[PDB]
C-alpha cells in the first residue's frame, strides 16, 4: 500500500549537481505528479527515507555512502535506491544494491565501470554516461575526417571524485572500441607550473586533434600559451571537455557567451587563441516542459529547501532524477499491472531498459544496458564578435550530428586541419 | 567496454589509484 | 569480562594465505596461549565471531567483506577486527573500522594505500607490506652500485586481487621516495603471446636491472627467451619478485631448489638462462619457536579444520596473525592495567605501534606507521649444481643486507653489471 524510496545523496553539501537541495525539490515535484496521475501507482503512498553520502568534512565519500545505504536497508527495507551521484560513493553502494537485488536509480555515477551491469545489477542510469561522450567524439571524427591520431590531456589529482579521469576514461575506452585510432593521454596537475612545459611540448609532439578536460582557467591558460607558442587553428583544434559548461554562463540569459573574457589584460590575446578552441558540453533540453520544470524547481528549492537554484547545465541532473523517478513508477505500475510486485527488481528494471520515455528533459532513451542516451552540443565562436554559440548538436539515440541555427563550424583555414601534420610530428 | 587496458577499467576503489602506476602522468603524493 | 574478536576472512576458500583453514588454527593456538598466561587478560574469555570476506563464487570480495563487517559490528559489537587479507576486501572494511574507531588487525592487505593510516586509522599490519619491498630494493641498489635505471615488468589483469600490481606499486613508490632513480614499469598479460615481443624489446631498451613480478612459468619463459635472444648475466640481471616463493619448494625438505627444472626438454637451456636470474622472497623465520608453531598449526588444522597445511613461505601469514593477536592482547592488558578499557582503540593501537615483540616468527617490529618491518631473502644459483640458495638476507628493522652461510652473489662476470650499458640503450 506504500512504497519506500531510500535516498543516498549529499544531504547537506549544496555544491554537487546531485545535491539534495537541488534533487530534493525535483523529487518532490515528481512525487506530486504521481499523486495527480491516477494511471501511476493508484492509492500508494510513496515514502522517502534519506541518508547522506557525505563524510564529516562534507564531501561525498566511499565510506559514508555505503554505510548510509546499509542503514536504510535494515531500518526501512526500501524498494529502490535513489543516488548516489558521486562515482566513489555510487560504486560501493551500487555493489550493495546489486547484492540485495534492490533497483538503484541515479542521474550521476557516469563512470565506465558502473557501465558493467553484470556487476552493477539493477542499476539504471537516467543521466549522462562518460562512454556516451566517446560516442559523440566518435561521430565527430567520422563526420570530419580524423581517423588517425588524437591527444587527450586531463587534470587529475586525488581528493575529489577525479571527474576528469572518469570523463577521459569513458571517452578513451569507447573511442578505441569504435574507431581504434591512436589516442594519447596525459594527466597533469592544474596548480603545478612544472606541467605546462610538458603539456605544450606534448600538444605539438602528440596530436593536432586535442581534447582537454580541465577547469576553464586551465584551458584558457593552455590556449594563451599555445598562441604564444605559435599554435593556431590552421593546424590545431582544441576541444574543451566542459560537460557542465563551467566555462559558459546560463543559456537562459547572459547574451552572449565569452569564455575567453576574464578582465585580466589578456582578453584580446585570449580571444585570438580561442579561435582554435571549441567547447564540448551536454545539450540543454530545448522542449518547453524543461523550462516549466526549472521555474517550479527554483520555487520549491527556495521555499522548502532554502536553496537558490541558478541556471546552468547542472540542472539536467535534478531534471533527470525527476524523469528517472517517474520512469520507475511507470515500470512499477506496469509490473503491478501484470501480477508483479514492487520488489520484482528484475522485472521492473527490464521494463525501464531499452525503452523511450517523455520527461521534463524531453525525449529520453534508456539503452539496452540501462543507461540514458546522452545528447551533446558543440560550441564555436564566429570570427565576428568572438562569441561562442552552439553550431552542432548530437542526438545520442540516433547518433546523428545536425547543424544548429544554420551555423557553421568555424575553421581558420576554411576546413578542419588534419589529425596528422604534413610530415610526421617530428 | 570489457576491453583490457593498463590504466582504464580497473575497478572503482581509491586503492587502485594511489600511485597511478600504469597511467601516464606527471604527479605523485 | 569477555572480549569479542570479529573475523572477516575467507571462511570456506582454502586457497589464500589468510584462509580460515590456515588462520583459524593459528588463532586458536594463540587464544590457548592467552589462557595459559596469567599475565595476559586474566579471567577474560575472548570470543571469536566469524564473517566471510568471500562472495558467491568463493573469492574474496570488495562487497561480501564490508557487508560481513557491518553484520558483525551490529550483532556482536566487537572490540577488534581480524582480517581481511585481500586488498580489495580490506580497503572497504578498513575504512569502516576506522569510522567505527574499532582497531583492525591483519597480516594481509599489504597495499600501498592501506599504509595511509590517516585514512586507515587503527589498522595495524603485522604481516608484510609492499613498501617494505621498496626498502629492500633500495638497500640492494645502494649496496651494489645501481643508482640510475631499473625496469619493472609485472603480470596484471582484472579479476583477482592484482597482487603483482600492488607489489609493484609499493616497490615503485618507496624506491622513488628513497632513491629517485629512473624506474620504468610495463604491465603484461601472462597468457597473451602478443606481449612477449613487446616485453623482450623493453628488456633491452629500458633497463639492465630488471624486476619481474609474475608467475614462475612466465618468469621462466622470459628467461628462456632472453637467453634465446642473447641476454646474459654479463650485462643483465633478472630479479623474480616471488614473495611467497611460488617458484621454490619448502625450506624444510626438498633439497635442493631448482626453479628452472620443469621436465619439459628445456631444463638444460633454462638453467643457462637462470644463471642471470635471482629470486627475491620473504625470509623464512629462522627461530626455533617458528618450527614448533608449524608442527602445532599442522596438527590443529588437520584435526579441527580438515585442512592439510603444507610447508612454504605462505605460513608466515597465519604465523603473523598469531603473533599480531598476542601483541594486541598484551596491549589490551597494558591498557586495562592503566585504567583503560578494551574499547580504547587509540591507546591500544599506540601501545602496539613503534614496538618490538617476540613471537613464533621471532623478532618482529611494528614501525611508527603501524606496519610490521619485513625481512627479505635473496636467492641465487651457484654455477656448480645450478641450485638456488639464499645468499643474502635483509633485516627490515635495521635495513641491513648480510651475507648468508658465507655465500656470494653469483655473477657471470665476477661483479654486478651496470644498470646502464657501455653506450646508451640505443
Ligand atoms: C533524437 O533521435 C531519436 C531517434 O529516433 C528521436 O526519436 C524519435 O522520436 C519520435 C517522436 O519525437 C518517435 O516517434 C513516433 O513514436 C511513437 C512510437 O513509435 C509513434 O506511435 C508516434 O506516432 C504518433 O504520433 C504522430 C505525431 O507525432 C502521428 O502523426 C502518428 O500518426 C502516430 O499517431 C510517433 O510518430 C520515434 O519513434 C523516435 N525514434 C526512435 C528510434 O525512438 C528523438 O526524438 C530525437 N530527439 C530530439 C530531441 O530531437
Ligand atoms: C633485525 O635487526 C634488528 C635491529 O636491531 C634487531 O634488533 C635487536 O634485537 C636484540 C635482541 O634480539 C635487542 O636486544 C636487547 O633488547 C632489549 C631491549 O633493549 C635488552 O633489554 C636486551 O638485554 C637483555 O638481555 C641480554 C641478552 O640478550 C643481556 O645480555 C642484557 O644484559 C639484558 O639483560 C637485549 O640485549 C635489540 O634491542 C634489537 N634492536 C632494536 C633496534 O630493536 C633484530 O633482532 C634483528 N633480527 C634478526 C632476526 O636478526
Ligand atoms: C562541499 O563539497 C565541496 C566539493 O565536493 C567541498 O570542496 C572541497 O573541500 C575539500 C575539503 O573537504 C578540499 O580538499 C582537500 O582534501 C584534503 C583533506 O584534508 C586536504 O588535505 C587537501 O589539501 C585538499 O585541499 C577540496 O580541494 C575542495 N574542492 C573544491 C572544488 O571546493 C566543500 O568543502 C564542501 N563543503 C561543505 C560545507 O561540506
Ligand atoms: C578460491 O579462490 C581462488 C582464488 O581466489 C579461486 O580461483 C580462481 O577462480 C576464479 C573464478 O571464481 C577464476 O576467474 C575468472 O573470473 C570470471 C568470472 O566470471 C571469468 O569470466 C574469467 O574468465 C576468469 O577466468 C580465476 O581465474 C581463478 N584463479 C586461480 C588462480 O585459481 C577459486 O576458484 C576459489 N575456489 C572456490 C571453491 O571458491
Ligand atoms: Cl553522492
Ligand atoms: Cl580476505
Amino acid at each position: 500500500s506504500d512504497l519506500t524510496v531510500a535516498v543516498v545523496l549529499p544531504l547537506t553539501n549544496t555544491s554537487y549537481p546531485w545535491s539534495w537541495a537541488r534533487v530534493g525539490p525535483a523529487v518532490e515535484l515528481a512525487l506530486a505528479r504521481v499523486k495527480a496521475r491516477p494511471d501511476l501507482l493508484p492509492g500508494w503512498t510513496v515514502r522517502m527515507v534519506l541518508g547522506s553520502s557525505e563524510n564529516a568534512a562534507g564531501v561525498c565519500s566511499d565510506t559514508a555512502a555505503p554505510l548510509a545505504a546499509v542503514d536504510l536497508k535494515w531500518e526501512h527495507s526500501p524498494a529502490v535506491f535513489l543516488g548516489p551521484g558521486c562515482v566513489y560513493s555510487a560504486a560501493p553502494v551500487g555493489r550493495f544494491t546489486a547484492h540485495w537485488r534492490v533497483p538503484l536509480l541515479t542521474a550521476g555515477a557516469p563512470a565506465l565501470g558502473i557501465g558493467v551491469k553484470d556487476e552493477y545489477a539493477l542499476t539504471t542510469r537516467t543521466g549522462p554516461s562518460h562512454v556516451k561522450l566517446g560516442d559523440f567524439v566518435t561521430a565527430l571524427h567520422r563526420r570530419l575526417g580524423w581517423e588517425h591520431q588524437a591527444l587527450v590531456l586531463y587534470a587529475d589529482r586525488l581528493g575529489d571524485d577525479r571527474p576528469c579521469f572518469f570523463i577521459v576514461e569513458g571517452l578513451y575506452m569507447r573511442v578505441r572500441e569504435r574507431l581504434n585510432i591512436t589516442v594519447n593521454h596525459q594527466e597533469f596537475v592544474e596548480g603545478d607550473p612544472d606541467h605546462y612545459p610538458k603539456l605544450l611540448r606534448a600538444v605539438r609532439r602528440k596530436g593536432r586533434v586535442i581534447y582537454i578536460c580541465s577547469s576553464p582557467d586551465a584551458f584558457r591558460n593552455l590556449m594563451l600559451l599555445a598562441l604564444n607558442a605559435g599554435l593556431t587553428g590552421e593546424d590545431y583544434v582544441f576541444f574543451h571537455l566542459d560537460v557542465f559548461g563551467q566555462s559558459l554562463k546560463s543559456a537562459q540569459g547572459l547574451v552572449p557567451q565569452k569564455p575567453w573574457e576574464r578582465g585580466d589584460g589578456q582578453d584580446r590575446s585570449a580571444r585570438q587563441a580561442f579561435q582554435a578552441a571549441k567547447i564540448i558540453t551536454y545539450k540543454e533540453p530545448d522542449n518547453p516542459e524543461y523550462l516549466e520544470f526549472l521555474k517550479q524547481l527554483k520555487l520549491l528549492a527556495d521555499k522548502k529547501f532554502n536553496f537558490t537554484v541558478e541556471d546552468g547545465l547542472k540542472n539536467i541532473i535534478p531534471a533527470s532524477f525527476h524523469d528517472g523517478l517517474l520512469l520507475y513508477v511507470q515500470a512499477v505500475t506496469e509490473t503491478l499491472a501484470q501480477g508483479g510486485t514492487v520488489t520484482d527488481g528484475e522485472n521492473i528494471t527490464q521494463r525501464m531498459w531499452n525503452r523511450s520515455f517523455q520527461g521534463v528533459t524531453g525525449y529520453l532513451k534508456i539503452d539496452r544496458n540501462g543507461d540514458r542516451d546522452t545528447d551533446f552540443s558543440l560550441w564555436d565562436m564566429d570570427p565576428e564578435t568572438g562569441a561562442f554559440r552552439v553550431v552542432l548538436n548530437y542526438n545520442g539515440t540516433s547518433q546523428e550530428l545536425m547543424a544548429v541555427s544554420e551555423h557553421k563550424l568555424y575553421w581558420p583555414l576554411g576546413y578542419p586541419p588534419p589529425d596528422v601534420p604534413k610530415c610526421g610530428f617530428d | 567496454e570489457v576491453k583490457y587496458d593498463p590504466c582504464f577499467g580497473h575497478k572503482i576503489d581509491r586503492i587502485n589509484h594511489v600511485s597511478n602506476l600504469g597511467c601516464p602522468s606527471l604527479r605523485d603524493p
